[PDB]
Protein backbone atom coordinates (compact mmCIF):
# COMPACT_ATOMS: atom_id res chain seq x y z
CA UNK A 1 0.00 0.00 0.00
CA UNK A 2 3.19 2.37 0.58
CA UNK A 3 4.38 1.94 -2.72
CA UNK A 4 0.88 1.07 -4.60
CA UNK A 5 0.10 4.77 -4.61
CA UNK A 6 3.58 5.98 -5.91
CA UNK A 7 2.84 3.52 -8.73
CA UNK A 8 -0.22 4.64 -9.97
CA UNK A 9 1.10 8.53 -9.86
CA UNK A 10 4.55 7.35 -11.68
CA UNK A 11 1.95 6.02 -14.36
CA UNK A 12 0.04 9.07 -14.44
CA UNK A 13 2.69 11.17 -15.18
CA UNK A 14 3.29 8.46 -17.63
CA UNK A 15 0.70 9.01 -19.43
CA UNK A 16 0.67 12.64 -19.39
CA UNK A 17 4.03 12.91 -20.91
CA UNK A 18 3.41 10.50 -23.11
CA UNK A 19 0.39 12.22 -24.40
CA UNK A 20 2.44 15.87 -24.61
CA UNK A 21 4.44 14.27 -27.53
CA UNK A 22 2.85 13.12 -30.74
CA UNK A 23 3.30 9.59 -29.31
CA UNK A 24 0.08 7.85 -29.06
CA UNK A 25 0.51 4.18 -29.12
CA UNK A 26 2.97 4.03 -25.98
CA UNK A 27 -0.16 6.55 -24.52
CA UNK A 28 -2.62 3.65 -25.53
CA UNK A 29 -0.60 0.73 -23.80
CA UNK A 30 -0.16 2.93 -20.98
CA UNK A 31 -3.53 4.04 -20.50
CA UNK A 32 -4.72 0.33 -20.65
CA UNK A 33 -2.48 -0.84 -18.05
CA UNK A 34 -3.41 2.28 -15.49
CA UNK A 35 -6.98 1.49 -15.94
CA UNK A 36 -6.83 -2.34 -15.47
CA UNK A 37 -4.61 -1.88 -12.70
CA UNK A 38 -7.22 0.61 -11.50
CA UNK A 39 -9.89 -2.07 -11.36
CA UNK A 40 -8.98 -3.48 -7.95
CA UNK A 41 -9.51 0.13 -6.26
CA UNK A 42 -13.12 1.10 -4.79
CA UNK A 43 -15.18 3.52 -7.69
CA UNK A 44 -15.94 6.35 -4.86
CA UNK A 45 -12.02 6.77 -5.13
CA UNK A 46 -10.75 9.67 -7.58
CA UNK A 47 -7.74 7.66 -9.32
CA UNK A 48 -10.18 5.15 -10.67
CA UNK A 49 -12.31 8.65 -12.61
CA UNK A 50 -8.75 9.68 -13.70
CA UNK A 51 -7.61 6.51 -15.38
CA UNK A 52 -11.41 5.99 -16.53
CA UNK A 53 -10.60 9.57 -18.36
CA UNK A 54 -7.15 9.40 -19.30
CA UNK A 55 -7.78 5.91 -21.28
CA UNK A 56 -11.40 6.96 -23.04
CA UNK A 57 -8.93 10.48 -24.05
CA UNK A 58 -6.08 8.14 -25.78
CA UNK A 59 -8.63 6.16 -26.93
CA UNK A 60 -10.86 8.85 -28.10
CA UNK A 61 -6.77 10.42 -29.62
CA UNK A 62 -6.49 7.02 -31.72
CA UNK A 63 -9.48 7.06 -33.96
CA UNK A 64 -11.08 4.21 -32.26
CA UNK A 65 -14.10 6.50 -31.17
CA UNK A 66 -16.24 3.53 -30.68
CA UNK A 67 -14.17 1.58 -27.88
CA UNK A 68 -13.80 5.30 -26.42
CA UNK A 69 -17.81 6.47 -26.71
CA UNK A 70 -18.25 2.85 -24.53
CA UNK A 71 -16.05 3.35 -22.34
CA UNK A 72 -17.11 6.81 -21.73
CA UNK A 73 -20.81 5.95 -21.58
CA UNK A 74 -19.90 3.61 -18.85
CA UNK A 75 -19.25 6.13 -16.27
CA UNK A 76 -19.88 9.57 -18.27
CA UNK A 77 -21.40 11.16 -14.85
CA UNK A 78 -18.41 10.78 -12.54
CA UNK A 79 -15.71 12.85 -14.10
CA UNK A 80 -16.26 16.01 -16.34
CA UNK A 81 -13.48 15.10 -18.94
CA UNK A 82 -15.39 11.69 -19.65
CA UNK A 83 -18.44 13.64 -20.03
CA UNK A 84 -15.94 15.78 -22.71
CA UNK A 85 -15.31 12.71 -24.36
CA UNK A 86 -18.29 11.35 -24.27
CA UNK A 87 -19.38 14.67 -26.64
CA UNK A 88 -16.35 14.17 -28.88
CA UNK A 89 -17.32 10.91 -29.89
CA UNK A 90 -21.00 11.95 -29.73
CA UNK A 91 -20.16 14.37 -32.47
CA UNK A 92 -17.84 12.12 -34.31
CA UNK A 93 -21.06 9.21 -34.79
CA UNK A 94 -23.83 10.69 -34.18
CA UNK A 95 -24.98 8.30 -31.68
CA UNK A 96 -25.81 8.91 -28.24
CA UNK A 97 -26.45 12.42 -28.38
CA UNK A 98 -29.33 12.71 -26.05
CA UNK A 99 -27.32 11.33 -23.01
CA UNK A 100 -24.42 14.27 -23.87
CA UNK A 101 -27.15 16.66 -23.94
CA UNK A 102 -28.75 15.08 -20.70
CA UNK A 103 -25.03 15.13 -19.24
CA UNK A 104 -23.21 18.12 -20.08
CA UNK A 105 -26.38 20.43 -19.63
CA UNK A 106 -26.62 19.38 -15.80
CA UNK A 107 -22.51 19.91 -15.83
CA UNK A 108 -22.30 23.25 -17.01
CA UNK A 109 -25.29 24.81 -14.74
CA UNK A 110 -24.10 23.17 -11.86
CA UNK A 111 -21.08 24.72 -12.31
CA UNK A 112 -21.95 28.39 -13.12
CA UNK A 113 -18.99 13.97 -8.42
CA UNK A 114 -15.38 15.53 -9.38
CA UNK A 115 -15.62 18.70 -11.57
CA UNK A 116 -11.52 20.12 -11.65
CA UNK A 117 -8.37 18.19 -12.16
CA UNK A 118 -4.90 19.04 -13.02
CA UNK A 119 -4.68 16.45 -16.25
CA UNK A 120 -4.12 17.05 -19.62
CA UNK A 121 -6.57 18.56 -21.62
CA UNK A 122 -9.39 18.71 -18.97
CA UNK A 123 -11.62 21.23 -20.44
CA UNK A 124 -12.61 24.78 -19.50
CA UNK B 1 4.41 45.52 -32.25
CA UNK B 2 5.40 42.24 -30.53
CA UNK B 3 3.11 42.17 -27.68
CA UNK B 4 0.37 41.21 -30.08
CA UNK B 5 1.68 38.19 -31.88
CA UNK B 6 3.01 36.99 -28.35
CA UNK B 7 -0.43 37.29 -26.90
CA UNK B 8 -1.99 35.55 -29.94
CA UNK B 9 0.76 32.75 -30.11
CA UNK B 10 0.26 32.25 -26.60
CA UNK B 11 -3.53 31.89 -27.16
CA UNK B 12 -2.99 29.47 -29.72
CA UNK B 13 -0.93 27.63 -27.34
CA UNK B 14 -4.01 27.44 -24.68
CA UNK B 15 -6.62 26.48 -27.98
CA UNK B 16 -4.13 23.56 -29.16
CA UNK B 17 -4.14 22.69 -25.46
CA UNK B 18 -7.33 22.52 -25.00
CA UNK B 19 -7.68 19.78 -28.08
CA UNK B 20 -9.32 22.09 -30.02
CA UNK B 21 -8.84 21.79 -33.92
CA UNK B 22 -9.71 24.26 -36.75
CA UNK B 23 -9.75 26.94 -33.51
CA UNK B 24 -5.80 26.98 -34.28
CA UNK B 25 -6.20 26.90 -38.16
CA UNK B 26 -6.98 30.56 -38.16
CA UNK B 27 -4.66 32.02 -35.68
CA UNK B 28 -1.83 29.47 -36.91
CA UNK B 29 -2.39 31.33 -40.47
CA UNK B 30 -2.87 35.09 -38.83
CA UNK B 31 0.43 34.33 -37.35
CA UNK B 32 1.68 33.08 -40.50
CA UNK B 33 0.97 35.95 -42.77
CA UNK B 34 1.35 38.02 -40.27
CA UNK B 35 5.45 36.96 -39.05
CA UNK B 36 6.07 36.49 -43.01
CA UNK B 37 6.53 39.84 -43.95
CA UNK B 38 8.60 41.22 -40.75
CA UNK B 39 11.56 38.83 -41.10
CA UNK B 40 12.65 35.92 -42.62
CA UNK B 41 15.49 34.74 -40.37
CA UNK B 42 13.76 35.92 -36.49
CA UNK B 43 12.99 33.63 -34.08
CA UNK B 44 9.64 35.05 -34.10
CA UNK B 45 9.22 33.98 -37.97
CA UNK B 46 10.12 30.33 -37.32
CA UNK B 47 8.27 29.89 -34.06
CA UNK B 48 5.12 31.17 -36.14
CA UNK B 49 6.42 28.67 -39.33
CA UNK B 50 6.50 25.64 -36.81
CA UNK B 51 3.21 26.92 -34.88
CA UNK B 52 1.32 27.28 -37.97
CA UNK B 53 2.81 23.66 -39.29
CA UNK B 54 1.78 21.63 -36.31
CA UNK B 55 -2.10 23.32 -36.81
CA UNK B 56 -2.13 21.84 -40.32
CA UNK B 57 -0.55 18.56 -39.61
CA UNK B 58 -3.06 18.19 -36.44
CA UNK B 59 -6.01 19.22 -38.45
CA UNK B 60 -6.09 16.23 -41.49
CA UNK B 61 -4.01 18.99 -43.80
CA UNK B 62 -0.89 16.88 -44.50
CA UNK B 63 -0.17 17.74 -48.19
CA UNK B 64 0.10 21.38 -47.46
CA UNK B 65 2.07 21.12 -44.02
CA UNK B 66 4.55 18.83 -45.77
CA UNK B 67 5.85 21.53 -48.55
CA UNK B 68 5.62 24.17 -45.44
CA UNK B 69 8.11 22.38 -43.22
CA UNK B 70 9.73 21.28 -45.98
CA UNK B 71 10.71 24.96 -47.11
CA UNK B 72 11.96 25.88 -43.27
CA UNK B 73 12.76 22.15 -41.78
CA UNK B 74 16.34 23.43 -41.22
CA UNK B 75 15.50 26.17 -39.06
CA UNK B 76 13.95 24.97 -35.99
CA UNK B 77 13.60 21.29 -34.46
CA UNK B 78 10.20 21.06 -34.44
CA UNK B 79 9.45 22.01 -38.19
CA UNK B 80 11.75 18.94 -38.96
CA UNK B 81 9.64 16.80 -36.85
CA UNK B 82 6.50 17.60 -38.38
CA UNK B 83 8.47 17.48 -41.79
CA UNK B 84 9.29 13.81 -40.68
CA UNK B 85 5.98 12.74 -39.22
CA UNK B 86 4.30 13.98 -42.12
CA UNK B 87 6.88 12.29 -44.89
CA UNK B 88 5.39 9.35 -43.00
CA UNK B 89 2.24 9.74 -42.65
CA UNK B 90 2.26 10.43 -46.40
CA UNK B 91 5.00 8.40 -47.48
CA UNK B 92 7.20 11.25 -49.77
CA UNK B 93 9.90 13.00 -49.01
CA UNK B 94 11.89 10.57 -46.60
CA UNK B 95 15.08 11.28 -47.52
CA UNK B 96 15.16 14.62 -46.92
CA UNK B 97 13.74 14.00 -43.49
CA UNK B 98 16.42 11.55 -42.70
CA UNK B 99 18.99 13.74 -43.48
CA UNK B 100 17.63 16.77 -41.77
CA UNK B 101 16.70 14.47 -38.69
CA UNK B 102 20.43 13.30 -38.83
CA UNK B 103 21.70 16.84 -38.83
CA UNK B 104 20.03 17.69 -35.47
CA UNK B 105 21.09 14.36 -33.79
CA UNK B 106 24.59 15.40 -34.61
CA UNK B 107 24.24 18.52 -32.95
CA UNK B 108 23.61 17.11 -29.86
CA UNK B 109 26.29 14.48 -30.69
CA UNK B 110 28.47 17.28 -31.38
CA UNK B 111 30.16 19.21 -28.63
CA UNK B 112 16.98 24.81 -30.04
CA UNK B 113 15.82 25.31 -26.25
CA UNK B 114 12.01 25.94 -27.38
CA UNK B 115 9.66 25.39 -24.92
CA UNK B 116 6.59 25.53 -27.38
CA UNK B 117 4.01 23.42 -26.81
CA UNK B 118 4.31 19.95 -28.37
CA UNK B 119 8.11 20.00 -28.78
CA UNK B 120 9.49 16.82 -28.43
CA UNK B 121 12.44 16.37 -26.55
Amino acid sequence: DDQALSTIIQLQDCIQQAIQQLNYSTAEFLAELLYAECSILDKSSVYWSDAVYLYALSLFLNKSYHTAFQISKEFKEYHLGIAYIFGRCALQLSQGVNEAILTLLSIINVFSMVLNSNLVHIPD
Amino acid sequence: ALSTIIQLQDCIQQAIQQLNYSTAEFLAELLYAECSILDKSSVYWSDAVYLYALSLFLNKSYHTAFQISKEFKEYHLGIAYIFGRCALQLSQGVNEAILTLLSIINVFSSNLNSNLVHIPD
